[PDB]
């Protein structure tokens, strides 16, 4: 999870806040320091090796600070519908393959020009209600899907029966039409997954992907024979692990920023973010400027993380304890 | 036992909408819930898109 910088940015986690530097004992342990006045602020730093502190920000070359509420990293799975066309027809016609593809973007590349379709199968026979079409249609895409040799897990399945509406059931390869008990399955749900992520090395990303359906003869024409719509998501990824991979970036800028090339010649470094939590943001941005002729800026960033209970309680002190200390108004979450 | 019609009006058999059916063509409705059967023949005479089977009844 390499970033852009602003000719730099430091990270601090707060795992506690302080009130005097005499108190910094626990090796995520933070406080805000500044003058009596309101010329210099820094922070005294608990790290797991001692005590440290960050870069001292001039109060009148802060250019913007602002926090972020935890829930504008989060990144929702795309979740769809799918469903037969009641133009064309409300239930499957005998005789006709309703074929699915499933294009994928964002596979094994970064581009999208890196493509992956997966398809599904269902051969309608007389009487086939449409509950029975999407089972089947369902089980395809799983047994498609997910071969026990198939690297990479896609997508969900889910259905959900029309008598619950919202408890959707899940499909997977290895499950069965009898498991399948329902009569009133009204649709078929397609969501995105939680690819692997790896501190470091293998970044949170996900594949997208849109249900695209196969032409089936309907009385005399060629006709799309589904409806794929974007219904709204349910499931998030809560933010914890871009922070640990921002962390993971942002303490090689202030340390070892080999973090294992010649393994075992290296430094060992520990993180403090736990991925695995959710995290509200703090971060401050600023610069320096220098004398008669060296009046160029350097601005930097300075980046604070706390934990979110829910309520961005720690969050909130800390940007009161920085308010009463530097006479800024950082607004609170 | 002979064939019904020359080919060149076994040609213009189809399978489309009836708002497009004109004379000088059959028109023939495939059944969805049963694969194979047939559901109409029809074939136009003013205008009207009127069926070549006789209906019955019990």
């Amino acid at each position: 999870m390499v970033i852009s910088i602003n000719q730099v940015r430091q990270l601090y986690v707060a795992k506690a806040l302080k009130a005097n530097t005499a108190a910094l004992t626990t090796a995520g342990d933070i406080v805000p320091k500044a003058d009596t006045a309101k010329t210099t602020l820094y922070f005294q730093s608990m790290s797991p090796a001692g005590i440290v502190a960050s870069d001292k920000i001039n109060l009148k070359h802060v250019l913007y600070a602002k926090a972020t509420p935890s829930e504008a990293l989060a990144h929702k799975l795309v979740r769809y519908s799918v469903t037969l066309d009641a133009d064309v027809s409300a239930t499957p016609v005998a005789g006709q393959n309703y074929i699915l593809r499933l294009a994928f973007r964002q596979y094994i590349g970064l581009s999208e020009e890196d493509q992956y379709f997966k398809y599904g199968e269902v051969i309608a026979r007389s009487g086939m209600t449409a509950s029975d079409f999407y089972k089947k249609m369902a089980i395809s895409l799983a047994k498609n899907l997910e071969n026990k040799t198939e690297s990479t897990p896609l997508v969900n399945i889910y259905l959900i029966s029309a008598a619950a509406a919202s408890t959707d059931v899940p499909v997977t390869s290895a499950t069965k039409e009898s498991d399948l008990t329902a009569t009133d399955y009204n649709q078929i749900i397609i969501e995105e997954t939680e690819q692997p992520w790896v501190l470091g090395m293998m970044p949170q990303a996900f594949i997208p992907f849109t249900p695209q359906f196969l032409t089936i003869t309907v009385d005399g024409e060629d006709r799309l024979w589904g409806v794929a719509t974007v219904v709204t998501p349910t499931k998030t990824v809560p933010d914890g692990h871009l922070i640990a991979d921002l962390e993971y970036f942002c303490m090689g800028a202030r340390g070892d920023i080999y973090r294992g090339m010649g393994y075992p010649n290296i430094i060992k470094t520990t993180y403090l973010v736990d991925p695995g939590a959710v995290y509200d943001v703090l971060d401050i941005h600023y610069f320096y400027t220098g004398s008669n002729e060296s009046v160029q800026k350097s601005e930097k960033t300075i980046t604070l993380v706390a934990v979110d209970d829910g309520s961005h309680t720690a969050m909130n002190a800390l940007i009161g304890a920085i308010n009463t200390a530097s006479g800024l108004t950082i607004a609170t979450l | 036992m002979k064939r019904v019609l020359n080919l060149g009006n076994l040609s213009r058999i189809v399978e489309g909408d009836p708002n497009e059916i004109t004379d000088d063509e059959i028109l023939v409705i495939k059944d969805k819930i049963i694969e194979g059967k047939i559901i109409d023949i029809q074939k136009r005479v003013d205008g009207k898109l009127v069926s070549l089977i006789t209906e019955k009844y019990t």
